[PDB]
């Protein structure tokens, strides 16, 4: 099964988005065979999406749409960067799209080639403002619209970009290749056994005979898994999205904890301040009738259970209202584990009004 | 006509490549006249663009003095809304609104039409100066929630920090009147026969629903009317109980939001490009 990686175009609103992501499924298919796009080369399959809005794509970054992998940035080689272009990349800054190709578009409307440069030149430039590595930067030359026509000098250059796509971004990672991680949700001792804890396995492989973490809620402790089974049946190894039961050697049930995660040693650390884009939901998505003030005390859902957090609004900001998205800081009352893009649903009662992702650990 | 020409002009502009070199060539290389050509040709460019849904941009607020102005702006993006040189013009407009005291949209319309022009250019998004007004009062304060709600509120008798509350409450909150008896007789006339009429075909008996109606009058005045909505930083009181406590008074308000009235257009990218496959 080929590898799936997450795109999208992000650029003015009359440069040829949606021209060139036609061009691109066709092109792709009139080579390869074969709300989002979905294309295929020889070695990945892509799914692509347009970033219209910056809140609109911010608030499905968080509500669960996928991040992407990678960003098209498409600029008309007849106008070059327009002064939003600067916004376009900070999106990207932002949510923190690891890679940027530049589709230079229209080339068909631009004879001279020292002004091709400048404008290469000027897009580079702005990328490299926002610590994007602008140096290094494919940029595509192309006409999106006659290779949508069958011209087969401009079919080229959405070749190359695919191309690109191919090998500028690296290939995405597995969850099996990860380092292992279980979040827990139950806790049973088994007498003559020993200690069992349940979950669904996140990432990577636990096998029989190898060390993990306990780590969150409490002091980190150290364990050796001496068994994985499900249903009741004893494996050698549990894998990635599989819901099993780990025994451990010498834990007892009471120093663990739902909420904990068991984890590969050293791949984890426990915190409780963080940096946050947070999304709350609005009254008909089923979440609060009201605003919320600077004193709010909420919980926040990490994987398996709710911790309490303060929070603080970011300058400027004295109020939060039903569909707004915000960034804010979190301080969690006792530690949990996590690290940077983990996402958390925010409740109150028990019940969910929001939801945010782990932007930046501060302790 | 050369690329470092070609380059000044785009640095003193920001119009696009092509349009700049365009404009040189015609000028023969006088960046003065390219500049002034293209104000001719850019009137024409904002004027394709003058049939595009704007429904995103900004609302602003200034207050001098006694007198206090807010004005809705618009765009075709929330990218552009977050743009230095789109900011720049509607602080611009907000500005000579002021200081001129201009609360008649078509007079500010017409003062910054050029400017406007020049920016629609260089941005490439229908930009439209939609509606502005004016607060008057003894006190006067403001609230902004980011860029999509502004309030300006009027009051008497009150300091800085509960002036910005209540803004903040009409920020959320919404009303369309002061006080409860501020509601026409007319309005609340037309309002009870609504709602017993929809009691009436629930089978209520007439009797029961006449009082079950006289009773949603009151909730109806109180869920329109600044001091009779619940505070928002302490639903346990209204504003009014809030304003007693103070001794304050609220003479005015007016809020704003961005793309009030203006239909939001349903974009379908995946069917867009199967379109044009
Ligand atoms: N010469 C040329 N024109 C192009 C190219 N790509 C797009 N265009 C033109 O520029 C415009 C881009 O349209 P696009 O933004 O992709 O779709 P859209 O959002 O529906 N545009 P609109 O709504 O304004 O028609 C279209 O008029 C299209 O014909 C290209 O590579 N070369």
């Amino acid at each position: 099964t080929k590898p799936h990686v997450n795109v999208g175009t992000i650029g003015h609103v009359d440069h040829g988005k949606t021209t060139l992501t036609a061009a691109i499924t066709t092109v792709l298919a009139k080579t390869y065979g074969g709300s989002h796009v979905e294309y295929d080369t020889p070695t990945r399959h892509y799914a692509h999406v347009d970033c219209p809005g910056h809140a609109d794509y911010v608030k499905n970054m968080i509500t669960g749409a996928a991040q992407m992998d990678g960003a098209i940035l498409v600029v008309a080689a007849t106008d070059g960067p327009m002064p939003q272009t600067r916004e376009h990349i900070l999106l990207g800054r932002q949510v923190g799209v690891p890679y940027i190709i530049v589709f230079l578009n229209k080339c068909d409307m631009v004879d001279d080639e020292e002004l091709l440069e400048l404008v290469e030149m000027e897009v580079r430039e702005l990328l490299s403002q926002y610590d994007f590595p602008g140096d290094d930067t494919p940029i595509v030359r192309g006409s999106a619209l006659k290779a949508l026509e069958g011209d087969a000098e401009w079919e080229a250059k959405i070749l190359e970009l695919a191309g690109f796509l191919d090998s500028y971004i690296p290939e995405p990672e597995r969850a099996i290749d990860k380092p292992f991680l279980l979040p827990i949700e139950d806790v049973f001792s088994i007498s003559g056994r020993g200690t069992v804890v349940t979950g669904r396995v996140e990432r990577g492989i636990i096998k029989v005979g190898e060390e993990v973490e306990i780590v969150g809620i409490k002091e980190t402790q150290k364990s050796t898994c001496t068994g994985v089974e499900m249903f009741r049946k004893l494996l050698d190894e549990g894998r990635a999205g599989e819901n099993v039961g780990v025994l451990l050697r010498g834990i007892k049930r009471e120093e663990i904890e739902r909420g904990q995660v068991l984890a590969k040693p050293g791949t984890i650390k426990p915190h409780t301040k963080f940096e946050s884009e947070v999304y709350i939901l609005s009254k008909d998505e089923g979440g609060r009738h009201t605003p919320f003030f600077k004193g709010y005390r909420p919980q926040f859902y990490f994987r398996t259970t709710d911790v309490t957090g303060t929070i603080e609004l970011p300058e400027g900001v004295e109020m939060v209202m039903p569909g707004d998205n915000i960034k804010m800081v979190v301080t969690l009352i006792h530690p949990i584990a996590m690290d940077d893009g983990l996402r958390f649903a925010i409740r109150e009662g028990g019940r969910t009004v929001g939801a945010g992702v782990v932007a930046k650990v501060l302790g | 006509i050369t690329a470092s020409l070609v380059k000044e002009l785009r640095e003193r502009t920001g119009a696009g490549m092509m349009d700049c070199k365009k404009a040189l060539t015609e000028a023969n290389g006088d960046i003065e006249l390219a500049i002034e050509n293209m104000r001719k040709s850019g009137a024409i460019k904002a004027a394709k663009k003058a049939g595009n849904v704007a429904a995103d941009g900004v609302i602003k607020t200034k207050i001098d003095g006694n007198y206090g102005i807010i004005l809705e702006v618009n765009c075709q993006t929330d990218f552009v809304a977050k743009d230095a040189g789109f900011q720049a013009f509607a602080d611009k407009v907000l500005d000579a609104a002021v200081a001129g005291k201009i609360t008649d949209v078509e007079v500010l319309k017409a003062q910054f039409e050029e400017e406007r022009v020049a920016l629609v250019a260089k941005i490439g998004e229908n930009i439209n100066i939609r509606r502005v007004a004016a607060l008057e009062g003894d006190v006067l304060g403001s609230y902004q929630h980011g860029a999509r709600i502004g309030v300006l509120v009027a009051a008497k008798g009150a300091d800085e920090e509960l002036v910005k509350h209540i803004a903040m409450h009409v920020a959320a909150s919404k009303p369309e009147f002061i006080k409860p008896e501020d509601v026409s007789a007319e309005v609340v006339e037309k309002e009870y026969q609504v709602q017993l009429d929809i009691a009436m075909q629930s089978g209520k008996p007439k009797e029961i629903a006449e009082k079950m109606v006289e009773g949603r009058m009151k909730k109806f005045t109180g869920e329109v009317s600044l001091t009779g909505q619940p505070f928002v930083m302490e639903p346990s009181k209204t504003v009014g109980q809030l304003l007693k406590e103070h001794n304050a008074e609220v003479t005015g308000f007016i809020r704003f939001e961005v793309g009030e009235g203006i239909e939001k257009v349903e974009t379908d990218f995946a069917a867009e490009v199967a379109a044009m496959s």
